[PDB]
RNA sequence: UAAGAA
RNA sequence: UUAAGAGUUAAACCUAGCCAACGAUCCAUAAUCGAUAAUGAAAGUUAGAACGAUCACGUUGACUCUGAAAUAUAGUCAAUAUCUAUAAGAUACAGCAGUGAGGAAUAUUGGACAAUGAUCGAAAGAUUGAUCCAGUUACUUAUUAGGAUGAUAUAUAUAUAUAUAUAAAUUGAUUAAAAAUAAAAUCCAUAAAUAAUUAAAAUAAUGAUAUUAAUUACCAUAUAUUUAUAUGGAUAUAUAUAUAUUUUAAUAGUCCUGACUAAUAUUUGUGCCAGCAGUCGCGGUAACACAAAGAGGGCGAGCGUUAAUCA
């Protein structure tokens, strides 16, 4: 499972799941996070935005787009 | 409103209200709704998707909720067989001016009643309404253009390529019966007679022949066959080409094609099956106008409201709505 | 205006829908805070007569709801009407010419008349 | 338990078989071709039973369950049909006993899933006549007229303003030829509404049911005394409901205002009462609401109130 | 009606420099006629190209001279020399240091 | 907004209506009497026992409540011009005319004011003794014997 | 004018 | 002392009281409320943005003058921070625009005083970032965002069940497996445009909005009570006058289909991986759950999702 630990704007430091097929981030990476945990890992109880900050939407997403970031 | 999309679509099967051919077969075949072996949930689902479908389909989801109403109104009568009170789930549409003109039969859906109402063609006691929204309350009188009625009920103009085709075909048929009847007169008196034995008086032509001689046959004359390649594009040309015993100088629908309907007016074709005599209007079809008498009320074994679905399937929807769908 | 009490117009309604109470009201709190009195209300907007009805003659109307009784009390005690309202209060007959003024100041076509 | 179900009809009807690779059909399709029959050179279906108008004031509404969804007839014998193996059309082999003994009240009932439902029945042309002859110059009250021609209050004035209205538009010329063939053939569809009928004259006793009397209200009382409809209305606070039917058979000072030459409106000033008369402060804002409310002004533009 | 030329304001031009602020730019839109003057209306001159003040202030004086009211130039307020009052004390200020 | 329920539905609120006359008159004679009544003592007393002794500096009644005289008010509030005219000016006979009808208002506001409070208090004890007839004549009316009351059980000697 | 479900 | 009570503030004398486990004192947190909004069957609960009511503050603290009323957005002194004019100076945008910052996130350095108010003036009038309009923004709510008809295309031959043949016929499928009356075509509209007028907001006159709304499809008038036929100005034509008298449409996303939970017409790729997930859970070669095609179910100028409130 495709995680990361992530400092808020709050001082929060949080464990945030990555969804989608594939993702491009990396340390220093600028990203948006929501709630909603990660059922599976225990201690993630938060989500990354896909298609805001520098996390990109998903590649050659077709269904859910705007589940993922995707453009038409 | 929603874009009308597939209302008529066979594998659905949902009524509409419209005196459409395709809506005809969906109501013919529908038969009931199917509540058995399903869930509450499933059994609502369901009387909502069909009644939703029959009753004010344009309006969106969150709009019928809002204009919605849990109150049901009856009569009750002092002077027995049980009050259908939640038929008057809909009763509330039933004073909106495109349904006030659906159920006096001023047009042909609701949808067009709509498009009458915003193009002009309506008034309600006087003044210009262009607001299908419009709701009336007792008493007030409506009317429509009379063409826009005429139209609405009235069967399709014929466009001139259409109709020429159609015509030419008149002439082949009307020659070969003159040749079959010039030929062999005897034959044809037999199955003329034999054919008015068999049909019922109902027909007007019956009544005109209660109203064998070898002149008959001098009289018939034959038709010259019609080309349209080098008649097409020339209506008053073809309108003096054209003379039938039935079709005099005109071609076929289009006696004065400045009308916006097949211009000897006859009812449209399948319009029987949905000719229904509200109980909450009054309507005068010479002038094209109508009175709203009174909101649809239910009385002891009617309901005002016009509706092809059962009590069960209106209290089905009735709960739905009452929770939102909870 | 002058004085402390003024008989004014306050705005109700929405943009370029603009209703109005008659109010009593003390000068300096803002036109549309509550007042002392609510003493009716003013749709500017005259109703539409129709075409038909201009050539019989109608004049169109614009409607005035008013306290009568408690309006004159109002005058009585010192309270200043506004220009508004003082051409209102001309026309109804409460406020003789008196009120007029130069620029306000002509044949009656009509007599202020009272029904019941 | 529910899935989706194609609304296949509830009839038997021929299904395809083996399809050419390109006719690319439904079942769907020839049940609603098997409905129809044969269509014209002239784009009709003279076969089908529903597609011609009625003319005898009998409606012709629709028996899919009567009838086994056989709805082709010869359109000049009106006989029934049913199609063979070979395609042709062709009498029944047997014939129906249930199309001949139909229930007079399901002739007027257009929809055979809703009992419920009944067409109305129109007034004759000499009915409304002698109607808005007795309203208007006999000067009856529309009481009597109500009661002798057993037609609902509302109804007899809705008659006359028609009547009124068709007979500006005659004096007028303006009912064309197509209206008056659209009048009649309309008029021949439905049932004609008879006076003297007891079970075709309209109830006349009917009062509207306010919420105060729905809820069930019971009284334990002595075992012999009288408990009328009078003793009734008092008890739950209301007008007997015979007033009701007797009442529904059935100064502000203003001050308009001096016009002169050259004013474009007139005052009119009606007399109110503080406390009652205004614009409250601090009202309810409802226009970013779902409820926001709409009316129409006296021209018919929709304003927001 | 249209009221008659004064000795006092002979022509449209010395109706135009009677009543100022800087309207005698605007004698060019009128055809120096008394009658374009005196019909024109808010919508006309609109048309023409006048701007709102200019409009407004012209028929506000033609108003007064057919109502025999004078129509001499007022003239719009100024603000002090020392600025407005909110910004007064910090004017005065510098100006006083720097005089 | 269900506390507009409370109100009749009505949304928003009026300013409250001012009184015109703020005190109550000499012509009420049911607020003189009860106000110059003998005052209760005991457990609802209003006002000092006989022996008890007030505080130092207070006051053992109220203020003494003063009565309006509406023509004293008229006379003093709006007096009208002692000397005979001047009719004189312009401006002199607008504020003359200005003066006279408010002068006649609040004359007509102040009596029509009496007048609708004393009005009041014939109507209400009107109202009280129509009132104490119905209800007497209802109870009354229940105690006709019903002949139905044979079949209610009963035990009036027990 | 008071509904439950996994 | 105050207009005025009171350990309210100052002074003196006394008495020994006062509050508190039904919660004192202390600490933290917070502007408060409604005939306002949300929610619910209701009691209630939530909010306190908008509309209104009340309070408090105008960079921070204390004091003083005037005043009926001020610890005043005043004045004095001090603190903080900036500008210059370098002075017992000025300024402090919690007024309107606007900028930077902080933030997930909240707009024009707009027009007019025409209307309603407010200030000054005897008036004429002047001023008004109040206010009224417009701009930005789906933030919310409405209304519109097209009806009727429509399963073929060629041939040949006062009646009417027209009948023969030759072509073709997209995706899926081989019949209860459909996509689909959906397309296309046909008929008839209206919006927009184009021209003519053109009210109302305001009158004694003044209109920012404003390329106004509304109406008429050449223009009037003359009678009937919107539909009419007439009289007269247009109108090119052909040859004053028979004629007609602008043009004219159609533009939807987004989520979901194992159960809860509406979605049966099936297929393909992956193979405890990649992934999905509100809960149960799915994925290990036969995946209705992952990623997709077909079909389908919602809601719809929105749909989903997160954060929250009520139930
Ligand atoms: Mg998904
Ligand atoms: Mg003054
Ligand atoms: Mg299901
Ligand atoms: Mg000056
Ligand atoms: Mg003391
Ligand atoms: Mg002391
Ligand atoms: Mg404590
Ligand atoms: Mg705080
Ligand atoms: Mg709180
Ligand atoms: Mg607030
Ligand atoms: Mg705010
Ligand atoms: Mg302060
Ligand atoms: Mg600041
Ligand atoms: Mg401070
Ligand atoms: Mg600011
Ligand atoms: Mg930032
Ligand atoms: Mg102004
Ligand atoms: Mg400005
Ligand atoms: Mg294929
Ligand atoms: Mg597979
Ligand atoms: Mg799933
Ligand atoms: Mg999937
Ligand atoms: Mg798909
Ligand atoms: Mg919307």
């Amino acid at each position: 499972r495709k995680a990361c630990r992530v400092r808020l704007t709050n001082g929060n430091v949080v464990s945030a799941y990555i969804p989608g097929e594939g993702h491009d981030a990396q340390e220093h990476s600028i990203v948006y996070v929501r709630g909603g945990r990660c059922q599976d890992l225990p201690g993630v109880k938060y989500h990354v935005i896909r298609g805001a900050g520098d996390l990109s939407g998903v590649v050659n997403r077709i269904s859910s787009r705007s589940k993922y970031g995707a453009k038409k | 409103p929603r874009k009308a999309n597939l209302l008529k679509s066979l594998a659905r099967g949902r009524v509409r209200t419209s005196f459409n051919k395709y809506n005809l077969f969906n109501l013919y075949k529908k038969g009931g709704v199917d509540l058995k072996s399903k869930s509450l949930y499933q059994q609502k689902w369901t009387a909502k998707q069909e009644t939703r479908a029959y009753h004010g389909e344009h309006l969106t989801e969150k709009r019928w909720q809002t204009v919605f109403k849990p109150k049901l109104d009856s009569v009750a009568q002092l002077d027995i067989k049980e009050t259908p009170f939640l038929l008057q789930t809909f009763a509330v549409l039933e004073k909106r001016l495109d349904f006030a003109l659906f159920r006096a039969m001023f047009a042909s859906s609701v949808r067009q009643a709509r498009q009458f109402i915003l193009h002009g063609n309506v008034r309600v006691n006087g003044v210009k309404i262009k607001h299908p929204s419009y709701t009336l309350k007792p008493g007030d009188m409506f009317s429509v253009k009379p063409d826009k009625v005429l139209e609405a009920l009235g069967a399709k103009k014929p466009s001139f390529q259409e109709a020429l085709k159609i015509d030419k075909t008149q002439i082949v048929l009307w020659n070969k019966y003159v040749k079959e009847a010039k030929t062999e007169p005897k034959e044809v008196w037999e199955k003329k007679l034999e054919n008015f034995e068999k049909m019922s008086d109902s027909n007007p032509k019956k009544l005109q022949f209660q109203e064998f001689d070898p002149k008959w046959a001098k009289n018939l004359k034959y038709h010259d066959p019609i080309k349209l390649s080098e008649l097409e594009g020339d209506e008053p040309k073809a309108r003096k080409l054209i003379n039938l015993p039935w079709q005099k100088n005109y071609v076929y629908g289009r006696q004065d094609p400045k009308k916006p309907f097949f211009t000897p007016w006859k009812p449209r074709p399948f319009l029987s099956p949905f000719a229904i005599l509200p109980h909450h209007l009054e309507i005068s079809f010479k002038t094209c106008h109508a009175v709203y008498l009174r909101d649809p009320v239910a009385r002891p074994g009617q309901s005002e409201v016009i509706s092809p679905f059962d009590v069960p399937v209106h209290e089905r929807a009735y709960m739905y709505y009452l929770r939102n769908g909870k | 205006t002058c004085g402390l009490v003024r008989i004014r117009l306050a705005r109700f309604g929405r943009k370029n829908s603009p209703v109005y109470n008659i109010v009593v009201a003390n000068s300096r709190k803002a036109r549309d805070a509550k007042p002392i009195e609510v003493l009716g209300t003013y749709v500017p907007v005259p109703s539409p007569v129709t075409k038909r009805e201009l050539k019989r003659g109608v004049v169109p109307i614009k409607d005035v709801k008013l306290d009568f009784d408690r309006t004159k009390y109002w005058i009585g005690v010192g309270a200043q009407p506004s220009e508004t309202v003082t051409k209102l209060l001309r026309k109804a007959g409460i406020l003789n010419d008196a009120w007029a003024t130069s620029k306000n100041s002509r044949k009656v076509v009509f007599e202020r008349m009272e029904t019941l | 338990f529910s899935r989706r179900r194609i609304a296949y009809p509830f009839y038997p009807f021929k299904k395809l078989g083996r399809q050419h690779p390109k006719k690319h059909d439904t079942n769907l399709k020839t049940a609603m071709r098997q409905f129809l029959g044969p269509k014209n050179y002239k784009g009709e279906y003279v076969m089908n039973k529903y597609f011609t108008v009625p003319t005898n004031h009998v409606p012709n509404y629709i028996k899919p369950d009567l009838e086994r969804g056989q709805s082709l007839e010869h359109p000049v014998t009106k006989k029934p049909l049913q199609l063979r193996y070979d395609g042709t059309l062709g009498p029944p082999p047997v014939e129906n006993k249930r199309l001949q003994n139909i229930f007079k009240d399901r002739l007027l009932q257009p929809f055979p899933s809703n009992p419920h439902c009944k067409t109305n029945y129109v007034l004759s042309p000499q009915l409304k006549q002698s109607i808005f002859e007795e309203i208007t110059v006999e000067g009856l009250s529309a009481q009597q007229v109500s009661q002798k021609y057993g037609l609902k209050i509302p109804r007899v004035e809705a008659i006359v303003k028609l009547v009124s209205v068709e007979n500006s538009w005659n004096r007028r010329n303006r009912v064309s030829s197509d209206l008056k063939t659209m009048d009649e053939t309309l008029y021949r569809m439905f049932p004609v509404f008879d006076s003297d009928a007891s079970f075709k004259r309209e109830n006349l006793s009917e009062i509207p049911v306010p919420q105060k009397t729905l809820a069930s209200r019971f009284l334990t009382i002595a075992e012999s005394e009288p408990f009328g409809p009078v003793d009734a209305a008092h008890v739950l606070e209301l007008e007997p409901a015979v007033e009701t039917l007797r009442n529904l058979s059935t100064n502000t000072k203003v001050i308009y205002g001096e016009l002169v030459e050259g004013e474009r409106s007139q005052y009119k000033f009606t007399n109110a009462k503080v406390g009652k008369v205004g614009y409250r402060y601090g009202s309810g804002n409802r226009d970013n609401k779902k409820d926001r409310r709409i009316g129409f002004n006296k021209l018919g533009q929709m304003v927001y109130i | 009606t249209i009221p008659k030329p004064s000795d006092q304001v002979p022509d449209v031009d010395a109706f135009l420099n009677k009543i100022g602020r800087n309207c005698n730019e605007l004698k060019d839109t009128f055809e120096n006629n008394w009658n374009n003057l005196f019909q024109w209306d808010s919508k006309i001159l609109k048309e023409k190209g006048v701007n709102i003040q200019q409009r407004k202030y012209i028929l506000k004086q033609v108003h007064n001279y057919r109502n025999n009211r004078p129509i001499h130039e007022i003239k719009l307020g100024k603000k002090s020399f020392f600025g407005g009052e909110r910004k007064r004390k910090a004017f005065t200020a510098k100006w006083k240091a720097e005089n | 907004g269900k506390g507009a329920a409370k109100y009749g539905f009505k949304s928003g609120v009026f300013p409250t209506t001012r009184s015109i006359l703020k005190s109550p008159t000499t012509k009420q004679t049911d607020i003189i009497n009860k106000v110059k009544s003998p005052k209760p003592k005991g457990v609802l007393g209003i006002g000092y026992a006989k022996g008890v002794k007030h505080p130092k500096g207070s006051h053992r009644l109220s203020p003494k409540v003063n009565f309006i005289d509406v023509d004293n008010l008229i006379a003093k509030t709006v007096a009208e011009p002692q000397s005979i005219k001047s009719s004189n000016g312009s401006a002199q006979k607008v504020r003359l005319q200005k003066a006279e009808l408010r002068r006649k208002f609040l004359i007509e506001a102040f009596r029509k004011e009496e007048a609708r409070l004393l009005h009041k208090h014939e109507y209400l004890q009107k109202r009280t003794k129509e009132l104490e007839k119905a209800k007497e004549l209802e109870l009354e009316k229940l105690n006709k014997e019903k002949s139905s009351d044979l079949t209610i059980m009963t035990l009036d000697k027990m």
